[PDB]
């Protein structure tokens, strides 16, 4: 919709240096990043976005809620490769990130993208997803890393927190052949989104 | 393509060992690069004897530099040398990465934000101090290690990888002069950095 | 034309010029952050420089007592002050103009000695320079003329020998006009002495 | 980088700030609280000039988990600078009780500001024992006889 | 143009060029985040250097002392591990604690002198060991350079 | 007239005068400036809780060398962390002169008044406390219509009669006769001692 604060998780991997979108999948991320910066800001300008990187082996914030691009885009710059996403550990900062914040008329929005196979024990995560209903909170996994070598261990969270909600979790599926990451998720859902009530 | 120069290293090894090479081949269709770097480092272990390896790796260095993990092709070149018996051909090959990276990082550097290439500096810089150690120009390779240390302890924060192939450099000069004490207390760094 | 798909050449002649302007265009941005970089460097250096305090002149007068020090200050009336643990007793020592602060008093560390604003016109006129050689067939009188100054200055061991006090004093005096005042410029520029 | 910090010399100010702080965030039940320490460095007494309070949200489930904005940190430091201009990032303080080895995770951080190597000092707010209330530590890398590798 | 053209009609196959043109949509795509990068930068730049600047405007208005410098004996310059002067100080690792840049000794017309870290702006090149400069009245530093003092009654000359 | 209408006995924290000391000491001998931050309470109670310096200028204390946007600025840096309160008064250094307000800083009060009427200027001198004793005092303006309507009473009632001097004749004058004195007193807790 519009008002709504979104917090951007990327993935940082090395499943990721790998030739799956034109010229890499990290460049690829780049121009999505900002794709979605650019369609909650041109609906209604009171909605800021900032973004999280799990670059390091602990997620840091590179850049708190802002309407400045300029900003989302410098901290991108600022990267390691090699770092390592963890999903239990992102989940619990993010929602830390959503609580921290100028104003709180701003509805509690995640997009996190996963690149890399997803190997976080499920029995923990299904307790994370139950905690984000209760806080009003909704997340949009977007799944391009684990449809192409591993079990769907995300789509079963996203059932978990589904109940009469403002803002209510959505599953898109990305291809994960070349088709353009950018394009693709411009398509899909992410201004449109709606709730359950 | 590289299936005909990776023909010719199935015919020759075992035939147990002929599956391993085209599940190599399988991951470079798909374009994942990752998976490859694990395929590879397997071989590795149990036949870097063979000049199988040596030729294997000469083909990726020329198909994969910045499609694989540019860690993993450094490396395998500190293995690889060790395999070769020829020397002048070792200077060849370190010289030709290490000029490589220096136009390299220019264009990559910006284009990513981030992959120093300056690691894979001092893991062939230690290389070729090796190689003189084995050819036994010993005040060459001497005066190379003083210019070397004074370059690790510049970098902040030093990965065990890079410290390890130093520390191996200091034990092979020690033994070689008969220098026991030197010997015994780099070698106590190099067992633990391992 | 050749072709009739030319006209679709046309459309990607034009995208050409516009990748080859973009390339143009970051190494542009990226010399006008650096020349945005010397100016902010010029205008920070103010700013440590700004909040910066003075620091008022003395010279050790007299030891009082270990820590005691009898300055006299360049405001004139003498003051009594303290030490930093960054000078040193035996660093102060009689006639070495130390500074002092402005709201401790403390010497903070030893300077070099003041030397005063006029003197340095005096080492800085010199011009009106000649070589040895000034006016000439009076040679005999610059000859001799040196025999006092340049000769002790060379060797004061040839002045040994004899057992005479280093000669020194020289009074220059006759009809006006007859290069007294050239050759005084001359003995400073040939030695070159201070 | 290197080992400068043989001597940390703390003013009184500093810890008296602390308390002042820790007070009004009012963290209480095991919660923390972490400030830049600002002051000079290059120096083998390391001089506590000043501290300011970053906002640092630290967790309960875990000890691993902890929210802190770097957006924060700079325009604290460049007012700073405004006032006095020898003044730059040299550590961030610790509200104790006692020393955590997720400490170590936040000193990597602090570590891309500084140009010294970063002081944690455990600035204590129990006023546990007679003498000081402060341990100061600075994260150092090592190898050990052990058979222990790159350890912090 | 040297690629994409009738020269390359003749070189190359036109459905190649067709190609060709959509990876130069590919790699201009990648290159427009990265100018993009480049103005933001400089956005906060700029406002950096009005920050600084603003200040040394306040000091550069009205009175300040008008003196001659002693001299200029300088002191080695920032940048060592231990000290920075070149008078040998007791203890060891300084660098600003107590070490100090570059020195200008200045005599005032109230009749002292005072030993001021010399302003980072003006130069060695500024200062000649008699040069008529202002000082800040205020807090004692080498405001601006002025051309050298001359009487009212050589100025009736003229 | 309905209330106590006296000035505030100015409490200073721990914290706060070692703070104003240092950032007036480094300065010296150029004048300073600064926000003093508290609370009111009472009528006559304000303790200030914490201190923030307002940037040099090169023309000194002025009414000009205020800047919003610094004042502002950090205001909101302290707001993040929640130990931000209200502006209850300022303070400046004469390091040349003793405790009272020189010709522009009153009118630098009345401006300051203008905003919060509890509004106090408290003079710091850093190159007196040199010694083992500390010269520090606070003044707050009476108004040139507040005199006139003999209203000077009515501000040391309800006061134990102890007020502070400095010097005489010209000093003296400026104190009492145009602006009000009131004592300090130092606060704190037994985790601070
Ligand atoms: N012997 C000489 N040959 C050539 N030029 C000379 C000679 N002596 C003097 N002059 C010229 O005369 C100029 C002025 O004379 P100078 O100042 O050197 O002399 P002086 O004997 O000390 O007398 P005063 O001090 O009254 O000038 C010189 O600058 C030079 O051009
Ligand atoms: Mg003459």
């Amino acid at each position: 919709m519009v008002l709504e604060a979104t917090v951007l998780v990327i993935d940082n991997s090395e499943y990721s240096r790998n030739g799956d979108f034109p010229r890499t999948r990290f460049e690829a991320q780049i121009d999505s990043v900002e794709f979605i910066f650019q369609a909650k800001r041109n609906s209604n300008p009171e909605n800021t976005v900032g973004l999280i990187s799990g670059a390091g082996a602990n997620p840091r914030v590179l850049s708190t809620f802002t309407a400045e691009f300029g900003k989302i885009l410098a901290g991108l710059h600022d990267t390691q490769i090699e770092g390592k996403l963890h999903m239990a550990t992102a989940l619990q900062i993010a929602q830390l990130t959503l609580k921290h914040r100028q104003n709180k008329v701003q509805h509690q929005r995640i997009v996190a993208f996963v690149c890399s196979p997803i190997s976080d024990s499920r029995d923990e995560l299904i307790r994370l997803a139950k905690t984000l209903k209760k806080n009003n909170v909704a997340v949009d996994i977007i799944n391009f890393g684990e449809i192409e070598q591993n079990t769907e261990l995300l789509d079963e969270f996203i059932a978990a927190v589904n109940n009469p909600q403002e803002e209510t979790s959505h599953l898109l599926t990305v291809t994960p052949g070349p088709r353009l990451l950018y394009e693709n998720i411009a398509s899909s859902p992410i201004i449109l989104e709606e709730g359950s009530s | 393509e590289i299936d005909t120069i990776l023909s010719t290293l199935r015919m020759e090894a075992d035939p147990s060992l002929h599956p391993l090479f085209e599940q190599f081949e399988k991951f470079y269709e798909e374009k994942l690069w990752f998976q490859l770097s694990e395929s590879l480092t397997k071989f590795f272990d149990d036949a870097k004897s063979t000049p199988l390896r040596l030729r294997l790796y000469d083909n990726f260095v020329s198909k994969f530099y910045d499609k694989i993990n540019q860690l993993s092709v450094v490396k395998y070149l500190l293995a690889s040398l060790k395999d070769s018996k020829d020397f002048d051909e070792s200077l060849k090959y370190l010289d030709d990465l290490k000029a490589q990276f220096q136009e390299l990082d220019s264009k990559k550097q910006r284009n990513n934000g981030s992959k120093d290439h300056g690691d894979g500096i001092l893991l062939i810089d230690s290389e070729i101090a090796r190689t003189y150690l084995l050819k036994n120009d010993l005040v060459k390779a001497r005066d190379l290690l003083d210019d070397l240390e004074k370059t690790l302890d510049k970098k902040d924060s030093i990965p065990l990888r890079i410290t390890n192939s130093f520390y191996s450099t200091n034990s092979q000069y020690f033994k070689f002069k008969n220098d026991f004490n030197s010997f015994y207390y780099t070698s106590l760094l190099y067992l633990s950095t391992l | 034309e050749q072709e009739a798909h030319n006209k679709a050449l046309n459309q990607f002649k034009r995208k050409l010029l516009e990748h080859r302007r973009y390339d143009d265009q970051l190494k542009q941005r990226r010399q006008n952050i650096r020349d945005l970089e010397k100016l902010y460097d010029k205008t920070e250096n103010d700013i440590k420089a700004l909040q910066s305090i003075g620091q008022l002149i003395g010279e050790v007068m007299k030891e009082l007592s270990e820590e005691k020090y009898i300055v006299k200050a360049s405001s004139g009336p003498r003051y009594i002050v303290g030490v930093r643990n960054s000078v040193d007793r035996s660093k102060l020592k009689k006639g070495v103009r130390v500074t002092l602060d402005i709201t401790t008093l403390t010497i903070m560390r030893i300077l070099p000695r003041e030397t005063d604003p006029l003197v340095y016109n005096m080492t800085s006129f010199e011009q009106g320079e000649i070589t040895f050689d000034g006016i000439g067939g009076l040679t005999e009188q610059i000859r001799e003329l040196r025999e006092v100054i340049e000769l002790p200055l060379k060797n004061p061991e040839i002045f040994q020998r004899v057992g005479i006090k280093p000669p020194k004093g020289v009074l220059l005096y006759g009809p006006p006009g007859t290069g007294k005042t050239l050759l005084a410029k001359a003995v400073a520029a040939t030695i070159g002495a201070n | 980088m290197s080992l400068q910090h043989e001597k940390v010399t703390i003013a009184p100010l500093v810890l008296l700030s602390a308390l002042d702080h820790y007070e009004r965030t009012q963290t209480k039940e095991n919660k923390r609280c972490v400030g830049v320490i600002l002051g000079d460095a290059n120096s083998s007494t390391i001089r506590v000039t000043n501290s300011f309070a970053l906002p640092f949200e630290e967790d309960e489930k875990n000890s691993d988990v902890w929210f802190l904005d770097h957006n924060y940190i700079e325009n604290m430091n460049e007012m700073c600078k405004k006032i006095n201009a020898k003044e730059k990032l040299i550590g961030w303080y610790h509200s104790g009780p006692k020393l955590r080895a997720s400490d170590l995770k936040i000193n990597e951080l602090f570590k891309k500001y500084t140009q010294n190597n970063p002081l944690l000092l455990i600035v204590d707010v129990k006023q546990q024992g007679v003498g000081l209330p402060t341990d100061a530590y600075v994260a150092i890398e090592q190898v050990k006889d052990d058979g222990t590798s790159t350890e912090k | 143009g040297d690629d994409e053209l009738d020269q390359e009609i003749l070189n190359l196959s036109t459905q190649e060029l067709q190609t060709r043109a959509k990876l130069l949509d590919n790699e201009i795509r990648i290159f427009r985040s990265e100018l993009q990068r480049l103005s933001h930068e400089n956005n906060v730049m700029l406002e950096k250097i009005k920050d600084n600047k603003e200040k040394i405007k306040n000091n550069r208005q009205l009175p300040y002392l008008v003196a001659n410098v002693v001299e200029v004996m300088d002191m080695n310059e920032i940048e060592d591990k231990e000290n920075s002067e070149s008078t040998t100080q007791g203890g060891n690792v300084n660098l600003d604690n107590t070490a100090v840049g570059k020195a200008a000794v200045v005599k005032t017309s109230s009749r002292q002198t005072v030993f001021l870290p010399m302003v980072g702006l003006v130069d060695p090149d500024k200062l000649k060991p008699n040069d008529l400069v202002g000082v800040n009245k205020d807090s004692y530093l080498i405001l601006d350079t002025l051309p050298s003092e001359f009487d009212s009654r050589v100025k009736a000359m003229e | 007239t309905g209330r106590d209408d006296t000035k505030e006995t100015v409490y200073i924290s721990s914290i706060a005068l070692l703070k104003m000391l240092k950032h007036g000491r480094a300065g010296v001998p150029m004048e300073v400036m600064g926000l003093m931050l508290g609370e009111f309470v009472d009528d006559y109670t304000v303790n200030v809780v914490d201190v923030f310096a307002m940037p040099q200028s090169g023309t000194g204390v002025s009414v000009e060398a205020v800047d919003d946007v610094f004042q502002a600025k950090m205001m909101d840096m302290l707001k993040q962390t929640g130990r931000d309160q209200m502006v209850v008064g300022w303070y400046h250094s004469h390091p040349g002169f003793g405790c009272w307000l020189s010709s522009v800083d009153v009118n630098t009060q009345k401006s300051f008044e203008q905003l919060n009427s509890r509004a106090v200027a408290v003079v710091v001198d850093p190159i007196q406390s040199v010694k083992g004793k500390v010269v520090i005092d606070a003044f707050r303006l009476i108004d040139t219509g507040a005199l006139i309507n003999n209203l000077e009473p009515r501000q040391t009632t309800s006061n134990t009669g102890l007020l502070n001097k400095a010097n005489i004749q010209a000093l003296i004058h400026g104190l009492n006769r145009h602006y009000y004195s009131l004592n300090i007193d130092y606060h704190k807790t037994a985790k601070e001692t």
